[PDB]
């Protein structure tokens, strides 16, 4: 399509590898398939102003960072001991076609919610250009 | 076509004063350039409807106020998220309806740990949604 | 052109059943939130976008529920159980591609469901049109 929008989930118990890229295997909506579950990548195929978002649970230190095309544009971090919490991020950036958007951890890595508490990334093109 | 969007992170080192406007002096997005880094405040040039957001990291208690207004601003809401010897990451939100000329805009108070650092981010964004 | 969107927030919110109702609109564009029942009604047709933070002081765990058809479909979950007594806000949010008629709505866990009642902070539930189908 002529627009761009995707709502992917991890559905795994087992947490991110510590430094690594934040995979989302599970799909609620991508229609264009701008999120690729297989690199855990979204790769821009319409440019625009794009607005980003996540909430991924964690019950213990968790930091996720967004990347656009290998630069690390924002880090938030959530520090818990043995609870559930819900980190929470997001921004708004203008992508070229081709421009890759992914999320990923760094030494906090935890990723691992209680039983009811998930995590989602979230993308979607609000001005076409 | 009016293709509005701001997107900023603080990075001044300096705490936050009760009552003090929040600034975000580091623009990653600036679209229209209808927000001003040095204040920390969004104008509404193209009225109509908008979503604000932002994530605030912090390292104690913080509550913030949203403010709405033009020569006079008057608050919105209150975000409050509080945290005991630990790190956290907070979030608030909100869609308003915004008449030319109105700043929207983050206001600390008296909780307010706050952090804005490399590796441990406080964003402040917002984008229009549909043109009045 | 649509313009569906709104924020609703929490003052005066009548308790009872598991479904959270946010009393208070600060704003609804097109009035598709109904603040008396806490449900979004989808009358545009396409992809909606849908986000809360709410506050809690215990044990709290949300979802953001949907209907088709009067058919309830269940999704994600988000929790905090610090469960320390001092401010948490829960986060969630999504996508939705909604068909004429649906409804969205949030809705607590019956054995965790503490949401503060007071005048010192705010419990939000926005949500807008992304673009028509
Ligand atoms: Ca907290």
């Amino acid at each position: 399509k002529f627009q761009s929008v995707f709502t992917v989930t991890r559905q795994t118990h087992q947490p991110p590898a510590p430094n690594s890229l934040i995979r989302f295997n599970a799909v609620l909506t991508n229609p264009q398939g701008d999120y690729d579950t297989s690199t855990g990548k979204f790769t821009c195929k319409v440019p625009g102003l794009y607005y980003f978002v996540y909430h991924a649970s964690h019950t213990a230190n968790l930091c996720v960072l967004l990347y656009r095309s290998g630069v690390k544009v924002v880090t938030f971090c959530g520090h818990t001991s043995k609870t559930n919490q819900v980190n929470s991020g997001g921004v708004l950036l203008r992508l070229q076609v081709g421009e890759e958007v992914w999320l990923a951890v760094n030494d906090y890595y935890d990723m691992v919610g209680i039983q009811g508490s998930d995590s989602v990334f979230s993308g979607f093109l609000l001005f076409p250009d | 076509t009016q293709k509005i969007a701001f997107s900023a992170t603080r990075t001044i080192n300096v705490p936050l004063r009760r009552d003090q406007t929040i600034r975000f002096d580091h623009v990653i997005t600036n679209m229209n350039n209808n927000y001003e880094p040095r204040s920390g405040k969004f104008t509404c040039k193209v009225p109509g409807l908008y979503y604000f957001t932002y994530h605030a990291s912090s390292r104690g208690n913080l509550c913030v106020n949203l403010m709405r207004g033009r020569e006079r601003a008057q608050k919105v809401v209150t975000f409050c998220d509080y945290a005991y010897n630990t790190f956290q990451v907070t979030t608030g939100g909100m869609v308003l309806k915004l008449e030319q000329g109105e700043n929207v805009f983050l206001q600390a108070t008296d909780k307010n740990s706050l952090l804005g650092m490399e590796g441990a981010n406080s964003i402040f964004s917002g984008f229009l949604l549909f043109p009045d | 052109q649509p313009r569906p969107a709104f924020s609703a927030i929490r003052r005066n919110p009548p308790m009872g059943g598991n479904v959270v109702i946010f009393d208070t609109v600060i704003t609804n564009q097109e009035e598709p939130y109904q603040n008396h029942s806490g449900r979004f009604v989808c009358t545009v047709p396409g992809y909606y976008y849908f986000t809360f933070q709410v506050l809690s002081q215990w044990e709290i765990c949300l979802s953001i529920v949907s209907s088709s058809r009067g058919q309830v479909r269940r999704s994600l979950g988000f929790c905090d159980t610090t469960n320390k007594g001092l401010f948490q806000v829960v986060s969630g949010g999504m996508v939705l591609q909604l068909q004429q008629g649906d409804q969205v709505w949030v809705e607590k866990d019956p054995k965790k469901g503490h949401i503060y009642q007071g005048s010192e902070a705010d419990s939000v539930f926005s949500g807008f049109l992304i673009f028509p189908s």
